[PDB]
RNA sequence: AGUAAACUGAGAGUAGAGUGCUUAGUUGAACAGGGCCCUGAAGCGCGUACAAAGUGUACUGAGUGCACUUGGAC
RNA sequence: GGACCUGGCGGUGCUUCAAUCCCUCUAGAGGAGCCUGUUCUGUAAUCGAUAAACCCCGAUCAACCUCACCACCUCUUGCUCAGCCUAUAUACCGCCAUCUUCAGCAAACCUGAUGAAGGCUACAAAGUAAGCGCAAGUACCCACGUAAAGACGUUAGGUCAAGGUGUAGCCC
């Protein structure tokens, strides 16, 4: 079991794109589905800043080139999660897009949490569910405000807990616990139907890839 | 038993602390691909501070030599009827025909700015726009 | 506030079986009868005298099984026999089981003038119904 | 676990088998409704309540679902909703959305099931907020010109909300009639209605009149035969036995309207029924309670 | 009380002049709100005025929510003006005595 | 509301002993709409307190006069 | 001394309220007699109960007995490996009353830069809560109503005279 166990799972570290995801999207692409369109100047939150290209009469516009490199990132390590066969969790606020989140993560396997958040799921998540529950080994947050325009609590909650959280953040959301963030358009449909599509795509190559291996390590 | 104090350290450190103290009875799940691929900042937490003094926010405005053409032609004839198709990535619209015009004016020798613009707006007459005048 | 028959709540830390659990008002719904005898029927006769052979019983019983019964005794009259049914805990020894079993037969036997049967049904420890 | 759920299903089979060979019925054949009754005979309990009495059912009926772990041996929850908390309920909504959309794009009976109903159809534990939500969704999906595609979806949580003509038995001289039966407090009366009478009404062997000699209940007689406009167009013979007089009265006119039903025609039988003829009166005297005077009269209160 | 009496008269003469202008209000203006009286709690807790109603109901509503809205602005007029140095707060009651009156008369007639 | 009211039976207990108690049954209605002073329960809340206020200045015998501050309310 | 947090209080008004606070319907108590309980007087001569939550109450009940009272007389290891109806309910168990004609009580968990403290927003914003209780369930004749149930606490509430019992004291 240790040369499988090794094999597995070492083996994908070794590379820097195992799973191929940096061809899942380009610039331009990203440019189209409008990740570059933030909120007004007023409405920015301090710790965007290096993330801000600049502004454009008062709308501020997302360095797309970070926003690539953090994306590469983000979706590597989703990736990676995902064929270590970890436990992904889609979270988001945004009733505009509840049902295509739901929907997206149906589609790849791993779960969703877009409704109200109960106190303490993740905190308080034995009491809540059971003394052998299994939490998310990676949490995505699609939104990181709440409909009250504060950081979700679900964000702090995952902090905690030691969950690493991908998230994709607004010019005025506050990316300073977000392990993996991904400065972008969050309101955007074109760019959240980017950003849903990327992941499960991410997801699913991982997913096969981890499928693959293990049966070529079978067969021999 | 991971440490709940997100406000010390990242996930990261903590749990890489923990580890090495050995209470951390094994490393979790995302530790090694964490530490194979740590994103570009470390995710400690930061409380926000509100700038007081003469210091400013360092996002510098978007602007080009050709914001200047785009301004003074929609002052003079405005927005015109071709409505921007935001969609056609490629579009170009009444005002950046204008641009482009202006701007081989000027790289022909022609520098006065006043009869660039006039030369412009005579030169598209002739190529057919309606460079209609809003006042 | 009614003190009859009631296990009045704690800390969550005290154990109690089916029949503290369960208060009077719920007798002949949830829970049966502890002696069942037809002395009381309508009609019948002795209703005393088989109340007062169910008290002595029970007294008898607890005293000779200290801190061994971990349910009460549940008596039963079929014609003229006794059936004594009683849990009791696994820590006094087989042979000394037997014995008191033997013992009190006969005697009880012997002092109400009918046959008497005990049957013993063991248990680790007393079945806990909910802890209050 | 699932093992163990299997272990009892191999366990209640084999106990299926004993009770089988024990009542000698073929165990093929064997059904539940026939393990229900071997088991009640074989172990007699007088408690009151069904749930009291012991069980012997398969262990899918027996055990709550508990709502299954959830997660399997690997530990990864099945449902993709599973951290809500409300699994169940929000998938519930999430389809009620699907077709929502799907409808939008293409484009005194009953009532809804309650919060309770709904509750255990989903095995899952709503609250009042919850419950208005589905409502609301659903009564859109109503609204939404729902087809038989969608309707037949919607009728699984929909809920639905007449006098039995007795026959026209015959005598020995082949007259019609129609027998009946009604109990009002401790009176009970059975009436025998005919086909054809001059309105003759024998109680009890005697004449209507002479055994109610109350104009009151002379009336109560009459009001069905009234009530149908069929005085003097029926014969009648009412046996009634127990309670007082007036008791005696309703209960011969609930009997005499029961057996005139059978008679008139369904929209008369209707008709009674909706002014309250053919209504079983469930007024009875209410006990007397201990330290009280009377059902609701409270002993003069000391000072 | 003499002294909570003459508080009572005065305030209801300084309410009276309030509502004979548009100072409150133009919308309360327009209503011609009339004052029946003005009775002060024991402890001086609050001020009751009560006002004539009308025979319409929505008049009555309309009238009663103008006159919740702007009590507030009317016990701070009073205190500027210093008709009293100190004015609990002010609650404006229905009065219906003169109906069974009216109605009388009706009857009666 | 089969409620009140009225009436009549039965039972507990004793040797006996109630107009007491318990209980069964019979006939069997009227109002049900107003308000909150009185009782109590709430919310809106207010102000008490235990576990308008003040500074300066002057008269008078604690107030007043003038100015100032909110370390008060609107 | 400064700045804060919580509990208590009004002889605190406005608005909602309640066989249901006042009116509204019916039937009654008080006025007369008698039955009956209690208090004061009396008696050589009965204990307890004592505003709602005592007052045909402990008592489903006193001519002796009952009886624990008074008077007188009599007995001394005493029916009991004695006994005690003698104090202590302001030690208790046991059984109850009152709100309760309530619905809350709640352990165990999880923000204030980890202070006392706090934990609400459904187009939801840190609360979850086992368990107890209401509820639900059950008896009666329904699915109704009445019964039953009625948690934590409130009055040092009562009951040592149902019985048991800590404590006090008597044993010619
Ligand atoms: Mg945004």
């Amino acid at each position: 079991s240790t040369d499988f166990n090794d094999k597995i799972l070492n083996e994908p570290l070794k590379h820097s794109d195992f799973f191929n995801v940096k061809e899942l999207f380009s610039v331009r692409s990203l440019f189209d589905a409008r990740v570059h369109l933030g909120h007004k100047a007023g409405c920015r939150h301090r710790f965007m800043e290096p993330y801000i290209f600049g502004s454009r009469l008062d709308h501020d516009i997302i360095d797309l080139e970070q926003t690539a490199t953090h994306l590469q990132l983000a979706l590597n390590f989703t990736a990676h999660m995902a064929y270590r066969k970890g436990i992904i969790l889609f979270i988001s606020r945004n009733r505009q897009f509840s049902y295509l989140i739901e929907n997206m993560a149906r589609d790849c396997g791993e779960y969703a949490h877009t409704r109200y958040f109960r106190g303490g799921m993740l905190t308080n998540a034995r009491l809540l569910f059971g003394p052998t529950v299994r939490l998310p080994d990676l949490i995505i947050f699609l939104h990181t405000l709440n409909n009250i325009f504060e950081p979700h609590v679900a964000v702090r909650d995952a902090a905690k807990m030691n969950i690493p959280t991908v998230g994709i953040v607004d010019t005025n959301c506050n990316p300073c616990l977000i392990t993996y963030p991904v400065p972008g358009n969050d309101d955007s449909p074109l760019a959240v139907h980017l950003y849903c599509r990327l992941f499960q795509t991410a997801i699913t190559r991982a997913k096969e890839k981890r499928q693959q291996v293990e049966a070529l390590y079978r067969l021999q | 038993a991971g440490s709940r104090l997100e406000t010390v350290g990242s996930i990261f450190s903590r749990t890489r602390d923990l580890v090495r103290a050995g209470v951390l009875k094994e490393k979790p799940l995302w530790f090694d691909v964490y530490d194979a691929f740590p994103p570009l900042r470390e995710p400690v937490f930061q409380r926000p501070r509100v700038r007081y003094g003469k210091a400013k926010a360092p996002i510098q405005d978007i602007w080009y030599h050709e914001d200047r053409i785009r301004a003074k032609f929609y002052s003079v004839y405005g927005s015109g009827q071709r409505a921007f198709d935001l969609f056609n990535p490629n579009f170009k619209s009444t005002c950046q025909r204008f641009v482009e015009k202006y701007t081989e004016l000027q790289k022909l020798g022609e520098t006065d700015e006043e009869k660039l613009f006039v030369e412009t707006g005579k030169a598209l007459l002739a190529e057919g726009v309606i460079l209609r005048r809003v006042g | 506030k009614n003190r009859a028959a009631r296990v009045r709540v704690s800390k969550g830390d005290k154990p109690v079986t089916y029949e503290e659990a369960h208060a009077p008002h719920y007798i002949a719904h949830r829970k049966g009868w502890l002696s069942l005898h037809t002395g009381n029927l309508d009609g019948e006769d002795h209703a005393a005298e088989r109340t007062v052979e169910d008290v002595f019983l029970r007294k008898f019983m607890w005293g000779t099984f200290p801190g061994c019964l971990a349910d009460q005794l549940v008596l039963k009259r079929r014609g003229n026999q006794l059936e004594i049914c009683a849990v009791v805990l696994r820590q006094l020894s087989p042979h000394k089981y037997y014995f008191l079993v033997g013992y009190s037969e006969t005697l009880l036997s012997y002092f109400y003038k009918c046959p008497v049967r005990l049957h013993l049904q063991t248990v680790p420890s007393k079945v806990v119904y909910k802890y209050l | 676990t699932e093992d163990f759920i299997k272990k009892q299903i191999e366990e209640f089979n084999i106990g299926k088998r004993h009770l089988a060979n024990m009542m000698g019925e073929d165990p093929e054949t064997f059904t539940q409704e026939d393990i229900d009754r071997a088991i009640a005979y074989l172990f007699p309990s007088g408690l009151f309540e069904k749930r009291a009495r012991p069980v012997m059912k398969h262990p899918e009926q027996i055990f709550p679902r508990q709502r299954a772990i959830q997660w399997g041996e690997d530990g990864r929850p099945f449902h993709y909703l599973f951290y809500t908390g409300k699994q169940s309920y929000y998938s519930l909504m999430h389809d009620v959305y699907g077709m929502l959309l799907n409808l939008e794009k293409h484009q005194i009976g009953s009532r809804w099931l309650i919060k309770e109903e709904l509750e255990e159809m989903l095995v899952e534990k709503l609250s009042d907020l919850d419950y208005m939500q589905f409502i609301r969704l659903l009564e859109k999906l109503l609204t939404s010109q729902c087809g038989a595609a969608e309707e037949e979806f919607v009728q699984r949580f929909r809920r639905s909300v007449k006098q039995l003509i007795e026959p026209v038995q015959y005598d020995e001289q082949g007259m019609a009639f129609s027998k009946s039966e009604g109990k009002r407090k401790t009176a009970k009366a059975e009436a025998i209605v005919y086909k054809h009478g001059s309105g003759r009404i024998k109680v009890n062997g005697i004449d209507y009149q002479l055994y109610f000699p109350i104009t009151q209940d002379r009336e109560q007689l009459m009001f069905p035969f009234h009530f149908v406009d069929r005085l003097g167009k029926h014969d009648v013979t009412c046996t009634v036995s127990g309670g007082g007089r007036s008791a005696q009265a309703g209960a011969i006119r609930l009997a005499m309207a029961k057996a005139l039903c059978s008679f008139v025609t369904e929209d008369e039988v209707e008709w009674m029924r909706q002014a309250g003829l053919l209504t079983t009166d469930p007024r009875v005297r209410e006990r007397k309670k201990p330290g009280q005077e009377g059902a609701r009269r409270k002993f003069t209160w000391k000072k | 009380h003499a002294r909570l009496r003459a508080l009572n008269g005065l305030l209801y003469k300084a309410l009276t002049d309030l509502l004979c202008t548009p100072e409150v209000s133009q919308e309360l203006y327009d209503l011609n709100v009339e004052l029946s009286k003005v009775s002060l709690t024991p402890d001086f807790s609050a001020c009751r005025a009560y006002w004539k109603t009308t025979l319409s109901a929505e008049q009555n509503a309309h009238m009663e929510a103008v006159l919740q809205r702007s009590a507030a602005h009317m016990r701070h007029l009073l205190m500027s003006q210093q008709t009293l140095r100190n004015v609990p707060p002010i609650v404006f009651v229905q009065d219906k005595g003169n109906a069974a009156l009216a109605e009388l008369d009706q009857l009666l007639a």
